């Protein structure tokens, strides 16, 4: 976190398993996506019933993928035309040119 | 020392919030560092991390009076022990964090 009114950080929450990271992004301030040495995806998420302290300090992981493939980048924005479906547009950029 | 303010007769730790914000003035006059040793303990400062937050609005509140009275009362010719006494609570809680936000 970041409490300015505090002047300093602050831990909200954390995941555990011990992932090695290669590319990281926030999607919706809810969801967190993130890639790994292992050639693989997943979300985590900022826990809701937080009935303790203990139960909202430990971010879940919700979705896995194997995405085959090293990820480098991530970047916002679409590459069509903006008409003004889904919500959002996560781009990445990856070791062998797949886009 | 530590444990009076700590042990399992520990109403007294709730029941200064009620004999702060409700007692008399005179009662109030030195019910303020009574919480004193509850403060210079890291343990009930750790279970009423937020709780003191309430008091503390209270005090500071009261504290900012006596410059109104104390000054402008020797603003004529040109008490405060609770005013000492209530810096005494103030000054171990002040260390520690969440609480400096209402301090600024």
């Amino acid at each position: 976190a970041y409490k300015p009114m505090e002047g300093n950080f602050e831990e909200i929450a954390r995941d555990f398993n011990p992932n090695w990271m290669s590319a990281v992004e926030i999607l919706d301030d809810d969801n967190f996506l993130g890639a790994e040495n292992a050639f693989n995806l997943f979300v985590c998420q900022k826990d809701s019933a937080a009935t303790t302290d203990e139960e909202r300090q430990h971010l879940q992981e919700v979705g896995l993928f194997h995405l085959g493939e090293f990820v480098n980048v991530f970047c916002h924005g679409s590459l069509v035309m903006q008409n003004l479906p889904t919500q959002g547009s996560v781009l990445f950029g990856t070791v062998n040119g797949m886009i | 020392e530590t444990a009076v303010v700590f042990q399992e007769k520990e109403g007294i730790v709730e029941n200064l919030f009620k004999w702060a914000r409700e007692a008399d003035q005179p009662l109030r006059t030195y019910s303020t560092g009574l919480l004193g040793g509850a403060m210079e303990n890291q343990d009930i400062a750790a279970n009423y991390r937020d709780e003191n937050s309430q008091l503390v609005a209270i005090v500071l509140r009261r504290l900012r009076e006596l410059q109104l009275q104390e000054v402008a009362l020797r603003q004529e010719n040109k008490p405060a022990i609770e005013q000492r006494l209530i810096l005494q609570y103030l000054t171990p809680l002040g260390e520690y964090q969440e609480l400096l936000p209402i301090f600024m």
